[PDB]
RNA sequence: AAUAGGGUGAAGCCAGAGGAAACUCUGGUGGAGGCUCGUAGCGGUUCUGACGUGCAAAUCGAUCGUCGAAUUUGGGUAUAGG
RNA sequence: GGCCAUGGAAGUCGGAAUCCGCUAAGGAGUGUGUAACAACUCACCGGCCGAAUGAACUAGCCCUGAAAAUGGAUGGCGCUCA
RNA sequence: UAACGAGAUUCCCACUGUCCCUAUCUACUAUCUAGCGAAACCACAGCCAAGGGAACGGGCUUGGCAGAAUCAGCGGGGAAAG
RNA sequence: AUAACUGGCUUGUGGCAGUCAAGCGUUCAUAGCGACAUUGCUUUUUGAUUCUUCGAUGUCGGCUCUUCCUAUCAUACCGAAGCAGAAUUCGGUAAGCGUUGGAUUGUUCACCCACUAAUAGGGAACGUGAGCUGGGUUUAGACCGUCGUGAGACAGGUUAGUUUUACCCUACUGAUGAAUGUUAUCGCAAUAGUAAUUGAACUUAGUACGAGAGGAACCGUUCAUUCAGAUAAUUGGUUUUUGCGGCUGUCUGAUCAGGCAACGCCGCGAAGCUACCAUCUGCUGGAUUAUGGCUGAACGCCUCUAAGUCAGAAUCCAUGCUAGAACG
C-alpha cells in the first residue's frame, strides 16, 4: 500500500555519500572556462578563515521596501596574506581526460613550503628539491627544455602557488600549497607568465576586485557520527516508543529484501567537501592600512580585527578579504576563493557595495565597545590605570 | 546609522545588538544584551543596580 | 497590496490573541493562516501583517461562533528587520477586516507593527504609533 | 505482638441572652467516628517506565489505594484430593 | 434581386420547391463575402496537352487500438537484401 | 439518589516540549584497554534482477557482476529465534 | 488430505477503455456527449478455488520512511471547442516536481471546517510490530439485551486486560586496511549519484477583447511557499565554566573561609553547540517529445515526410556539484 501522505524525501541525494572528505584542503573540482582574448590572470587564492563580523551598508535595489535605506547583514574575513608561486603544471587533452605533462619548479622554495612534502620535518635531512635545485647549474637548459614541451604541447596551464602560513597567527607551519589555473593569453603567454614569477608574491587585488562574486571551495565543520534526527532532518518518534526515539521507523518494505540506499541511516555528519557559489566581495582590504575597519562615514582609525582578537584565530595582520553572508569550513579551516564560473548580471551581482560601518566589537561576549579609546572614554580612570 | 543606548545600563548599542522591547503604551526600550533585558522584566530598578 | 520581507511566526493554528479595534471583540482564536502550503505535520503560522480565518471566543454575542478575516498587527514573538534590529511587543493582537483588508471597527488600540502598517493601508489609517 | 504527626469537631457539660409559655439563640468546654490528610505498615492503579538469556521463575523506580480498624502480623492448632 | 418565411436574405439564415428556357455551358445554386446585393470561387461547360485513370472490395507484413507498480529479459549478446 | 471511587465518558480554567520542531546539558552504559567470561541458534551456507518451480530462491537456468583481513551502528531480509 | 492474512490461476462482480452510430446538442451523429448492441483491459473490490504454510510467515488501523506505477489533481510546452476576453471543457508529450492543517470516528472508508497551484488514484507479503503504539478484533474477569430448562450462545452492545530476543549472516550507513620497490606532494576522471520547487505583488493595464458587464499575456522589478547545502556576525535557547553573585537547613566555638543536602535552590552567565526562533548560497549550454513549419515527391495538383530540413517541454545528455575504481 502507499504512503497515507505524500511528503518530500529528506535530505538531498546529490551530495552522496555523505563521508569524510580525503583531504582537509578543499580541491577545486572545476576552473573557469579559458578565453584566449583575456589578460594573462589567477583564476583562484587561497585563504584562512578568520571570524564573521557586521556592517552596515545603503541598499541600490530599485522596487526593494530596503531601497536607500541601510539594513545589517553577516560577513566573513579570509585572511589572504600574499601568495608565493614556485611551480608550473602542464596539461594536454587527451581521449582519457586531462592529463599531465610536466611539472616544472623554482630555484629556490622557502621551508614553510619545503615543510608542506614532509610528516616528520624535525627528523629529517631535509633533502628535498636538492638536486633539483642543482638542475639550475649554470645554464638551466633542462628547465627550459621542460618549459619548451610545455608550451609546445600542453592546452592546459596552472601554476603551482603556497600560501605563507607564517605570516598567519596559526602555529601550524606547513604551507598549503594549490594548482591555480592560469587563464588568459596563448599557452606561450601563460608560460611566460608564470616562468617569470618564480619565487614573487601575487596578492589578492591581482586576482579578486571588490563588488565581484566568487565561489568559496571548503570543508565543512566535522560533527562525528550522527544520528538520523540530526543527519538527515528526520521525524522524532513518539516520547513513549520502545527502545529510542531518534530513528526512522521503517527503513524499507518487505521487498527488495535489502536496505535502499536511499532510506536515512546513521553516520558521520560533517567534514564534507563543499562548492557554494555567488559571495560578493564587499572589501579586499591591505595589511599595510590602518584603518581597515574605517569606511568613508567611519573615520574611527580602526583595523578589521574586534577587541580581544577574533576568537580562536587572532589579529588579521595582512591583506584580507570581506564577502558577504557566510561560507564552509571552520576557523583557521584553509579555504579556496575562486572566481565565477558563469556572467551574472542581476542586480545582485552588479550593485556597487560602498560600506557605512563595520562592527569590531568583542565576539568573546556582549561586547559594546568598538575601540579602547571609546571603552576608556566611557568608563573613565580605572584602579588598574594609577 | 545610529548609535543607540541602553534604557536599563546605558551601554552603547550598536546596529543589530541587542533586542528592542515595545511595551503595551508604546514606549520604546532598548537592550544592549540579554542581560539588561532580562534585569528589566525582573522590574529592577537600573538605579540601584550597581554598574548601570 | 505589497511585498513585506519574512518574519519570525509568532501565531500558530490555536493561539487566542487580543482583538485591538473597537469592534466589540476581545479574542481572536487563530484557525488559518492565508498563503500557507503543504507541509505534513506542520501547523500553518501567521506573524504581523499575515491575513488570518479567525472566530471571536469572547466579546458580543453577535460576533460569536463565525468565521472572519482578521490581520496582525503585533506580535511578541522577537522577529528580525532588514536593518538588523530585534523587537517584540508587549502581546499579539489583531483586527477584524473584510477580504479586502477592510476594518469592520473604527479605531486600534495600542502600536501597530510597520510591517502591518506598510501592507494594509487601511489599518495604517486607523493606526496610532507605528513601530 | 504492632500501628509518626496533623485536620474535622458527634453526644454530654458550663455560662450568658430572648420569650407569657412551649422553647430558641449565642460563646465556650468536651473529644465521637468501620471520618479525613499523611509515615511505618498492608496493598499493588498507571507509566501498558526499567528489565524482559533480569538483581529477581514476578523484581526495580516513580506514581498510587488504605493507614485505629471487616486493621496488620508471629507461633500453636484444625480442615486433605471429587 | 425566382418564391415563402423573413426588416430583407437577391443561391449561400430556416423553409420550400426541385421548374423552365436557352444553351457545348450554369446548382433556381459550392463556397468565400455580405445587413441584404454587388463582388469574387466551385460544381458545370468548354479552349490547351499526350496516356492512362477512378471507385468499391479481398489478404500478407507493418503501424494505431495497447495503462501498474524493484531494473530485466525472442534465454543473453545482438541481429534490418537478417 | 447526598456522600464516596487508582471505575467508564464529555467539556472548561490553569499548566504545559504531547505537538508546530526541534535544540542543549549531566551521570551510567554503549566505545577502547587489563583481568574474567557465558547463551540463543546452527542441513550446507550466505550479493542481486528476471524466468521457471510445491504458483514469493542463497543455491537451479539466463544475465548483472565479482579482489584479502576488518570496526562501530542499524533493524530490509534470513518467509530469523522462541 | 481442510477453513480463517499474504501469495498463485480466473475476472462472474467491481473498476477503466474502445467499435458501429439511433439520438442529445436552438440547426448539426461524433465541440462535448452518446442508447440498442458488441470488443477489450486491470487485479487497489468481492466472489470462485484450496496449490504453498497448521513440529506457527505475529492477523486491523495509525505513526515513521523509502521507492515505484499512471488510468495526471496541480505545475511545463502544446493541439481542439457550441475558445471574443476572463473562465472553462476535451485531448497530446508527460510521474521531473508537489499533492496540506484540523473537529467526530480504533477505524480503512466517510463527512464537515479551512488553507492551498492542487489538496489525484494506487503498488511494494492488503509495504512497514526483534520500528513503535495497542484504540479495534480475537482467551480467561465482569455488565446488559435477546436466545436456551440449563451448562452456555450471539458473526449484538459495554468495561479491564504482560506486545519478548540481534552480539550471527547478508544488506545499508559510515570507518580502517595487506599487497601489487618505499615514502611524500599535486593531480586526471571511468563509473555511480545529482536539486530545486511553486505562489504573490508592482509594471505591462483598466490596455488588448468587449455594446456593456467585465478583463488578459510577453520583457522587466521586488518578495514569498516547500525543499537542499552550509554558517554562528547578531538575537534567542542551552550551563559541570558548578564562572560570579544571592538564599535556606545543618556542621566546623565566632569571624574569615568552607563541608553536606543522591549536581540543595535562585539571578545572570561567556565559550561551545544550535533554530525558517537566526543568517548566507542554490549555475548555464546542447539535443529532443508533443506540436507548428520549410522545401518536396509519391499522385503533372496537393501535402511538415517519403529523401532532406527549421523552431521547440518542468523531458534527456552535458556544464556544475558529491564519491573517487581501495585490482583505473
Ligand atoms: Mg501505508
Ligand atoms: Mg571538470
Ligand atoms: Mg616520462
Ligand atoms: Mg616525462
Ligand atoms: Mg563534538
Ligand atoms: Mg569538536
Ligand atoms: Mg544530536
Ligand atoms: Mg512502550
Ligand atoms: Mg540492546
Ligand atoms: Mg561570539
Ligand atoms: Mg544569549
Ligand atoms: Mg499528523
Ligand atoms: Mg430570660
Ligand atoms: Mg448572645
Ligand atoms: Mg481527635
Ligand atoms: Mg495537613
Ligand atoms: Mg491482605
Ligand atoms: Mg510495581
Ligand atoms: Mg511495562
Ligand atoms: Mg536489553
Ligand atoms: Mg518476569
Ligand atoms: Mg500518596
Ligand atoms: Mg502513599
Ligand atoms: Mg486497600
Ligand atoms: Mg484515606
Ligand atoms: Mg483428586
Ligand atoms: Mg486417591
Ligand atoms: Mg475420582
Ligand atoms: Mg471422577
Ligand atoms: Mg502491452
Ligand atoms: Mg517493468
Ligand atoms: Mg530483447
Ligand atoms: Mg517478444
Ligand atoms: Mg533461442
Ligand atoms: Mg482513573
Ligand atoms: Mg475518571
Ligand atoms: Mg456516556
Ligand atoms: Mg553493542
Ligand atoms: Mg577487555
Ligand atoms: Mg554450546
Ligand atoms: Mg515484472
Ligand atoms: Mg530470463
Ligand atoms: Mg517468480
Ligand atoms: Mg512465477
Ligand atoms: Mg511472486
Ligand atoms: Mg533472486
Ligand atoms: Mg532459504
Ligand atoms: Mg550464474
Ligand atoms: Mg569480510
Ligand atoms: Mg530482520
Ligand atoms: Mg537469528
Ligand atoms: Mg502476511
Ligand atoms: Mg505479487
Ligand atoms: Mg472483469
Ligand atoms: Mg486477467
Ligand atoms: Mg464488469
Ligand atoms: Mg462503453
Ligand atoms: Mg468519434
Ligand atoms: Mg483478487
Ligand atoms: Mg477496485
Ligand atoms: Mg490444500
Ligand atoms: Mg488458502
Ligand atoms: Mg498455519
Ligand atoms: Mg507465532
Ligand atoms: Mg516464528
Ligand atoms: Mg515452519
Ligand atoms: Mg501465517
Ligand atoms: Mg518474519
Ligand atoms: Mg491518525
Ligand atoms: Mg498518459
Ligand atoms: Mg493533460
Ligand atoms: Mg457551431
Ligand atoms: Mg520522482
Ligand atoms: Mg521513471
Ligand atoms: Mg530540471
Ligand atoms: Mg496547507
Ligand atoms: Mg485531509
Ligand atoms: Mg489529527
Ligand atoms: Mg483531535
Ligand atoms: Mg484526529
Ligand atoms: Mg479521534
Ligand atoms: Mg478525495
Ligand atoms: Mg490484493
Ligand atoms: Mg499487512
Ligand atoms: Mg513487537
Ligand atoms: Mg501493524
Ligand atoms: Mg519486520
Ligand atoms: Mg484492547
Ligand atoms: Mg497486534
Ligand atoms: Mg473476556
Ligand atoms: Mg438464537
Ligand atoms: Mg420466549
Ligand atoms: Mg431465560
Ligand atoms: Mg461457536
Ligand atoms: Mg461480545
Ligand atoms: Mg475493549
Ligand atoms: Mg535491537
Ligand atoms: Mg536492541
Ligand atoms: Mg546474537
Ligand atoms: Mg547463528
Ligand atoms: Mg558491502
Ligand atoms: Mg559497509
Ligand atoms: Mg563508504
Ligand atoms: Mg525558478
Ligand atoms: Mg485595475
Ligand atoms: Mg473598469
Ligand atoms: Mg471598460
Ligand atoms: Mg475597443
Ligand atoms: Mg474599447
Ligand atoms: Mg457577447
Ligand atoms: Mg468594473
Ligand atoms: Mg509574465
Ligand atoms: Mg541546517
Ligand atoms: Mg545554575
Ligand atoms: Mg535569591
Ligand atoms: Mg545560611
Ligand atoms: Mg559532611
Ligand atoms: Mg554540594
Ligand atoms: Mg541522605
Ligand atoms: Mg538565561
Ligand atoms: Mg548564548
Ligand atoms: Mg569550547
Ligand atoms: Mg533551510
Ligand atoms: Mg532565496
Ligand atoms: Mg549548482
Ligand atoms: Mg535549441
Ligand atoms: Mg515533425
Ligand atoms: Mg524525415
Ligand atoms: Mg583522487
Ligand atoms: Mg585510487
Ligand atoms: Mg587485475
Ligand atoms: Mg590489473
Amino acid at each position: 500500500s502507499h504512503r497515507k501522505y505524500e511528503a518530500p524525501r529528506h535530505g538531498s541525494l546529490g551530495f552522496l555519500p555523505r563521508k569524510r572528505a580525503a583531504k582537509q584542503r578543499g580541491r577545486v573540482k572545476s576552473f573557469p572556462k579559458d578565453v584566449k582574448s583575456k589578460p594573462v590572470a589567477l583564476t583562484a587564492f587561497l585563504g584562512y578563515k578568520a571570524g564573521m563580523t557586521t556592517i552596515v551598508r545603503d541598499l541600490d535595489r530599485p522596487g526593494s521596501k530596503m531601497h536607500k535605506r541601510e539594513v545589517v547583514e553577516a560577513a566573513t574575513v579570509v585572511d589572504t596574506p600574499p601568495m608565493v608561486v614556485v611551480g608550473v603544471v602542464g596539461y594536454v587533452e587527451t581521449p582519457r581526460g586531462l592529463r599531465s605533462l610536466t611539472t616544472v619548479w623554482a630555484e629556490h622554495l622557502s621551508e614553510e613550503v619545503r615543510r608542506r612534502f614532509y610528516k616528520n620535518w624535525y627528523k629529517s635531512k631535509k633533502k628535498a628539491f636538492t638536486k633539483y635545485s642543482g638542475k639550475y647549474a649554470t645554464d638551466a637548459k633542462q628547465v627550459e627544455t621542460e618549459l619548451a614541451r610545455i608550451k609546445k604541447y600542453a592546452s592546459v596551464v596552472r601554476v603551482l602557488a603556497h600560501t605563507q602560513i607564517k605570516k598567519t597567527p596559526l602555529s601550524q607551519k606547513k604551507a598549503h600549497l594549490a594548482e591555480i589555473q592560469i587563464n588568459g593569453g596563448s599557452v606561450s603567454d601563460k608560460v611566460d607568465w608564470a616562468k617569470e614569477h618564480f619565487e614573487k608574491e601575487v596578492s589578492v587585488d591581482s586576482v579578486f576586485e571588490q563588488d565581484e562574486m566568487i565561489d568559496v571551495i571548503a570543508v565543512t565543520k566535522g560533527h562525528g557520527f550522527e544520528g538520523v534526527t540530526h543527519r538527515w532532518g528526520t521525524k522524532k518518534l513518539p516520547r513513549k516508543t520502545h527502545r529510542g526515539l531518534r530513528k526512522v521507523a521503517c527503513i524499507g518494505a518487505w521487498h527488495p529484501a535489502n536496505v535502499n540506499w536511499t532510506v536515512a541511516r546513521a553516520g558521520q555528519n560533517g567534514y564534507h567537501h563543499r562548492t557554494s557559489i555567488n559571495h560578493k566581495v564587499y572589501r579586499v582590504g591591505k595589511g599595510t592600512d590602518e584603518a581597515n575597519g574605517a569606511t568613508e562615514f567611519d573615520r574611527t582609525k580602526k583595523t578589521i580585527n574586534p577587541m580581544g582578537g577574533f576568537v580562536r584565530y587572532g589579529n588579521v595582520n595582512n591583506d584580507f578579504v570581506l564577502l558577504k553572508g557566510s561560507i564552509p569550513g571552520v576557523k583557521k579551516r584553509v579555504v579556496t576563493l575562486r572566481k565565477s564560473l558563469y556572467v551574472d548580471t542581476s542586480r545582485r551581482a552588479v550593485e556597487k557595495v560602498n560600506l557605512k560601518w563595520i562592527d569590531t566589537a568583542s565576539r568573546f561576549g556582549k561586547g559594546r565597545f568598538q575601540t579602547p579609546a571609546e571603552k576608556h572614554a566611557f568608563m573613565g580612570t580605572l584602579k588598574k590605570d594609577l | 546609522m545610529k548609535i543607540e543606548v541602553d534604557s536599563f545600563s546605558g551601554s552603547k548599542i550598536y546596529p543589530g545588538r541587542g533586542t528592542l522591547f515595545v511595551r503595551g503604551d508604546s514606549k520604546i526600550f532598548r537592550f544592549q544584551s540579554s542581560k539588561s533585558a532580562s534585569l528589566f522584566q525582573q522590574r529592577k530598578n537600573p538605579r540601584r543596580i550597581s554598574w548601570t | 497590496s505589497g511585498n513585506k520581507f519574512r518574519m519570525s511566526l509568532a501565531l500558530p493554528v490555536g493561539a487566542v490573541m487580543n482583538c485591538a479595534d473597537n469592534s466589540g471583540a476581545r479574542n481572536l482564536y487563530v484557525l488559518a493562516v492565508k498563503g500557507t502550503g503543504a507541509r505534513l505535520n506542520r501547523l500553518p503560522a501567521a506573524a504581523a501583517g499575515d491575513m488570518v480565518m479567525a472566530t471571536v471566543k469572547k466579546g458580543k454575542p453577535e460576533l460569536r461562533k463565525k468565521v472572519m478575516p482578521a490581520i496582525v498587527i503585533r506580535q511578541s514573538k522577537p522577529w528580525r528587520r532588514r536593518d538588523g534590529v530585534y523587537l517584540y511587543f508587549e502581546d499579539n493582537a489583531g483586527v477584524i477586516v473584510n477580504p479586502k483588508g477592510e476594518m469592520k471597527g473604527s479605531a486600534i488600540t495600542g502600536p501597530v507593527a510597520k510591517e502591518c502598517a506598510d501592507l494594509w493601508p487601511r489599518i495604517a489609517s486607523n493606526s496610532g504609533v507605528v513601530v
